[PDB]
């Protein structure tokens, strides 16, 4: 029996694919399988060790691509959605991935964010206006040498109004503007 | 989508007829008919959904024309960003373009304010302006353009005595 | 007043839904045309519109304003709405109460572009501009003005002279404070207050549950599992059954997408109304009857909420 | 811009630069760069034993004469400084079936549905370095050979060999009809968004594309604890057996015919299973199997078989025609 790894399992003629982890659900002694609210077999019991064994689905998501434009350059960045960077990296070092081009550049520079795993850009501690939205507050831009970087979006400058109990401000000039 | 077989022998009408018996051709033609009917239904539904949005946009455009072109609107950020003055329409393919003329102030300047003025035991309030001072003398001015004026009886109105005003000042109100 | 602003963003993959890990089913889907690409296009359009709605509603200020060290505002408290710098996420107490009252096969939920803290910062900046500058910051540079003078201007806009506010300052401040205090108790005590916001989430959950539930339907076929059908009989009958199942699942997907489009249009209309209400009631004083509240209007303060304002 | 899916040579693949017998894997790409005309053509087939027609594609003097024949010379070859002949690689010849008459000589050879497609392109470049750039290959001729070819060689008296894979390509057609550029849909992330957008120019932004899936690797099988077993020690290691006329009909069960213990305990000299294979007997277990206890002579066991005759077959124990079991002595 292999746990915490993606395998093909056959339990008493029940076949499937997934990751088998320890669970805490308590079956009754006459029950064998377990089912979710709709159809899926969420849990299963080992016929020999009599252990509750959570079947968990494989990881999948989008492979959305970030590019700065063909006219400017040719470098790109790849975002894997809804997966942590330990895996995917593991599934690259040991294959078993769907996209056949596999390795983009590796070369360290892997950033982990709430949207997913970002490969091909370096996170910076600066902050300014967003150019290419990515996920939860993380944006990307192309600057120089030249490479693609990711940072934290800035909502704008910080201005503090000098409030006072007896202070007022009155304009002395105006401007006429035309908008479309 | 005319070329999709929809699970049939082929996507060409004539070949299906002149290759096999009319019975099976009936089933194949029925399958193609059902597929194309579903395609048409999807197209019509999508068209109706888009038309609803375009109708809403057209109503908004008509309202904006009627309220900004034929008159001056007091709604904030409706006929432009700022204090609205005018508007001009320009035709465009399947659309309209509006040129909004607005008013924006600049070149601010601070000073010191006071809600009311006590001259002879009676509080005074501006009729249409705001009391300001440049450190030594007190003036009353407009609310969006600096224009100081001397305080006088026909410039202000009196209401009550000086016992409830918090930031009251003891300058002089002149009379003609 | 409570208004929805946005809904959850979803993305669906055809192959993992219909032809699950089957090379014999992917081929039979290519003959049905280009349904999947246009479904993906529609879903992506909905997704981007969701973020556009929030950006239009909230991002109405060029610069972020911050209140000074909180001091005497003429007697008005404002503590229940201003941010509290004594707990994580930097919310307001009413916001905390609001947040504490709201509670797979091939489907995916995408996170919003703007996090909650950014929305809180927008709300705080709007509130600071409202209470320190007034209505001027909505039409150019912000101008400082004492709060009692601002309300003296506000009364002057409804036909009441300036005498009333200055000669009744303390009473008005006490009435405002009492109303603010009672608002929190009214919201907390009444359970069925945030109903419409919960309705959107409930509808989305029901739609997803219905979509995943029909995957077990047989649709007048041999069974609802591809493996058993494949390894039991001849290729032609297998093709017939797979075609039946494919048609049923495509019908389910089409129904789901159409429902999502209609609901998205409704929420778009609501978001446009909310943006108009913000711009006309918060950045200025409105003369329209029964628009910014029942009775003559004085002010308005926004508060963030999950998927709404 | 047309999007098509067919067999092609992948971009930036591995190419061997050089008479070995190169395997024919669903078509090959050939490019010969010489002017001495040493490479006189190709041979195609599987065995060259008069079973498959050896495709003798020879460009003798001016234009290639596709002669589908077999031309045994004498056998022993040697170097020669006319004839320019005597290649004895093959042994047997047969009758002719089809006859046809008509640097950087690059050819593409494909066969599908009994049709041999030969695409040719001849750009008279002056040089030996591998030239970069784009050159399209035209359908020179097709042949309805209707045979199978798995092996090929080259006719001697400087060349590269490649193999093709199924792939999706994006092609650009000129305002003539000429193909000027192609884009792959597998190499790089960029040349997948290019295929998705159906254009050669991509603007700034984030673009959705295909999905990733972690495929399984191992195959675990966990059947329940095995507890029951076939009672046979009492049968096949007993104390005493019975005479032929008073045979037992011992009932057995829990029997998967899983008898490997008998292989080691008893070195069976005779083992005949007239039904399914003995190795497959472990696949299905039984319920109502009966066994018999016999003590018979030596030149008598062969009589215990279906359709046999004799004293024992006719008077003691008779087997059915559709007898499904195993006899062990
Ligand atoms: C604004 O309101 C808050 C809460 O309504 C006031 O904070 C309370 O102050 C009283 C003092 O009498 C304490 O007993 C309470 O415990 C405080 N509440 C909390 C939650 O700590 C605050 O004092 C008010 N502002 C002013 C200026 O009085
Ligand atoms: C068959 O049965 C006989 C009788 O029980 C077995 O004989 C014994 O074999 C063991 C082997 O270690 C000896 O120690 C005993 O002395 C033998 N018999 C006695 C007198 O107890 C025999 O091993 C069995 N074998 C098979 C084929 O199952
Ligand atoms: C990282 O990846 C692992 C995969 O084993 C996952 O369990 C975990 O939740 C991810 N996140 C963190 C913070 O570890
Ligand atoms: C005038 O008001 C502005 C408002 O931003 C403030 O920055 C400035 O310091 C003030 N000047 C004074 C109080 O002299
Ligand atoms: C209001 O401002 C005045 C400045 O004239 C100051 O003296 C007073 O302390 C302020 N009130 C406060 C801080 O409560
Ligand atoms: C006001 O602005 C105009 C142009 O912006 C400038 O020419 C002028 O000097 C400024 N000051 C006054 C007092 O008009
Ligand atoms: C203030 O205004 C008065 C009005 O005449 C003027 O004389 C004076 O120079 C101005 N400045 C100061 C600092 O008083
Ligand atoms: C203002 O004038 C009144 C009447 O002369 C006087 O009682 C009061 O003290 C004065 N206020 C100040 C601040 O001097
Ligand atoms: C087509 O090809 C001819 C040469 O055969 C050339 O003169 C002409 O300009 C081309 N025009 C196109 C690209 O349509
Ligand atoms: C059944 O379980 C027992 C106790 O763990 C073990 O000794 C025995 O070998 C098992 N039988 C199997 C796995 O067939
Ligand atoms: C056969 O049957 C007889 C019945 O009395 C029994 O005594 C004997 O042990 C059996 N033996 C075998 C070989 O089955």
């Amino acid at each position: 029996l292999v746990k915490n790894k993606c395998v093909n399992f056959n339990f008493n003629g029940l076949t499937g694919t997934g990751v088998l982890t320890k669970s805490n659900k308590k079956f009754l002694p006459f029950q064998q399988f377990g089912r979710d609210i709709v159809d899926t077999t969420d849990a299963v019991r080992d016929p020999q060790t009599l252990e509750i064994l959570d079947i968990t689905p494989c990881s999948f998501g989008g492979v959305s691509v970030i590019t700065p434009g063909t006219n400017t350059s040719n470098q790109v960045a790849v975002l894997y959605q809804g997966v942590n960077c330990t895996e995917v990296s593991v599934a690259i070092h040991a294959d078993q991935l769907t996209p056949t081009w596999r390795v983009y550049s590796t070369g360290s520079n892997v950033f982990q964010t709430r949207a997913g795993c970002l490969i091909g850009a370096e996170y910076v501690n600066n902050s300014y206006e967003c150019d290419i939205p990515i996920g939860a507050g993380v944006c990307a831009s192309y600057q120089t040498s030249q490479s693609i970087i990711a940072y934290t979006m800035s909502l704008g400058a910080e201005n503090s109004v000098a409030y006072s109990n007896n202070s007022i401000a009155i304009p002395t000039n105006f401007t006429i503007s035309v908008t479309t | 989508q005319l070329s999709s077989k929809f699970g049939a022998i082929s996507s060409v009408l004539n070949d299906i007829l002149s290759r096999l018996d009319p019975p099976e051709a009936e089933v194949q033609i029925d399958r193609l008919i059902t597929g194309r009917l579903q395609s048409l239904q999807t197209y019509v539904t999508q068209q109706l959904i888009r038309a609803a949005e375009i109708r809403a946009s057209a109503n908004l455009a008509a309202t904006k024309m009627s309220e900004c072109v034929l008159g001056q609107s007091k709604r904030v950020d409706f006929c432009g960003k700022g204090y609205h003055l005018m508007s001009f329409p320009q035709s465009a393919p399947h659309g309209v373009v509006f040129l909004h003329v607005t008013y924006v102030p600049a070149q601010e300047k601070n000073f010191t304010t006071a809600p009311a003025i006590c001259h002879d035991g009676k509080a005074h309030f501006p009729r249409e302006g705001v009391f300001v001072s440049n450190g030594t003398h007190w003036f009353v001015t407009q609310r969006n353009f600096y224009e100081p004026q001397i305080i006088t009886t026909d410039n202000t109105f009196v209401s009550g005595n000086c016992d409830v005003v918090i930031g009251i000042v003891n300058n002089t109100v002149y009379d003609p | 007043e409570i208004l929805p602003v946005s809904m959850t963003k979803t993305s669906v993959d055809c192959t993992m839904y219909i032809c699950g890990d089957s090379t014999e089913c992917s081929n039979l889907l290519l003959q049905y045309g280009s349904f999947c690409t246009q479904l993906k296009r529609a879903l992506t359009g909905i997704a981007v519109e969701q973020d556009k709605n929030t950006q239009e509603v909230f991002a109405q200020v060029k610069q972020i304003y911050k209140t000074p060290p909180i001091k005497y505002f003429g007697g008005f408290n404002f503590s229940q709405i201003l941010p509290d710098p004594s707990k994580p996420s930097k919310r307001s107490p009413i916001e905390d109460l609001l947040f504490n009252k709201v509670t797979f096969n091939g489907l995916t939920v995408l996170p919003p572009l703007l996090t909650d803290e950014m929305i809180a910062q927008y709300t705080s900046a709007l509130l600071a501009g409202t209470i320190t500058s007034g209505w001027t910051f909505g039409a150019g540079p912000a101008l400082q003005i004492p709060f009692p003078m601002q309300m003296a201007y506000r009364f002057n806009g409804i036909g009441v002279t300036q005498n009333v506010l200055y000669e009744n300052q303390k009473l008005i401040a006490n009435q405002f404070n009492s109303a603010i205090g009672k608002i929190q108790d009214s919201l907390f005590s009444t359970p069925s207050a945030l109903g419409k916001l919960q309705d959107v989430v409930n509808h989305n959950a029901q739609a997803l549950n219905t979509l995943v539930k029909q995957l077990s339907s047989k649709f007048g076929a041999i069974s609802s599992v591809l493996n058993d059908i494949l390894s039991r009989l001849d290729p032609p009958e297998a093709e017939v059954q797979i075609d039946r199942l494919i048609t049923g699942r495509l019908q389910s997907l089409q129904t789901y997408v159409t429902q999502q489009l209609i609901r998205a249009a409704e929420i778009r209309a609501s978001a446009n109304l909310a943006a108009t209400k913000m711009s006309e009631c918060v950045l200025g004083q409105s003369k329209r009857v029964d628009f910014c509240g029942k009775g003559y209007h004085l002010m308005s303060f926004p508060q963030s909420a999950p998927h709404g304002v | 811009l047309h999007l098509t899916q067919d067999l092609f040579l992948p971009f930036f693949s591995n190419v061997t630069w050089f008479n070995p017998v190169l395997p024919f894997n669903d078509g090959v790409y050939f490019a010969s760069t010489e002017k001495s005309n040493i490479i006189r053509g190709w041979i195609f087939g599987t065995t060259l034993d008069s079973k498959t027609q050896s495709l003798l594609i020879v460009n003798n003097a001016t234009n290639v004469f596709i002669k589908v024949c077999e031309f045994q010379f004498c056998n022993d070859p040697f170097l020669d400084v006319w004839m320019e002949s005597e290649s004895g690689v093959y042994s047997s010849a047969n009758n002719c079936t089809f006859e046809y008459v008509s640097n950087l000589r690059e050819f593409v050879f494909k066969n599908i549905d009994g049709y041999f497609k030969i695409y040719s392109k001849h750009t008279p470049i002056i040089g030996r370095d591998f030239p970069q750039g784009f050159s399209a290959l035209e359908p020179l001729v097709d042949l309805p050979i209707g045979i199978n070819i798995t092996r090929f060689q080259t006719l001697l008296a400087d060349y590269y060999v490649g193999y093709l894979q199924p792939r999706t390509f994006l092609l650009k057609y000129n305002e003539n009809g000429t193909i000027t550029d192609a884009v792959d849909c597998a190499l790089d992330p960029l040349s997948e968004t290019k295929c998705t957008l159906k254009s050669f120019t991509v603007e700034k932004g984030i673009y959705q594309t295909s999905n990733f899936r972690v495929q399984p690797t191992e195959s675990i099988v966990r059947f329940p604890n095995v507890t029951n077993l076939c009672p046979f020690h009492e049968v096949f290691n007993a104390t005493r057996f019975a005479s032929v006329y008073a045979w037992n009909r011992t009932r057995i069960s829990n029997c998967v015919a899983d008898y490997s213990v008998l292989y080691n305990f008893a070195p069976f000299f005779a083992f005949k299973c007239y039904g399914v294979s003995p190795t497959k007997l472990n696949d299905l277990c039984f319920t109502n199997v009966y066994a018999d206890s016999f003590v018979i002579k030596g030149n008598e066991v062969s009589q215990i078989a279906p359709g046999q005759t004799g004293n024992i077959a006719d008077y003691n124990y008779k087997l059915p025609d559709d007898f499904t079991g195993c006899v062990i002595a």
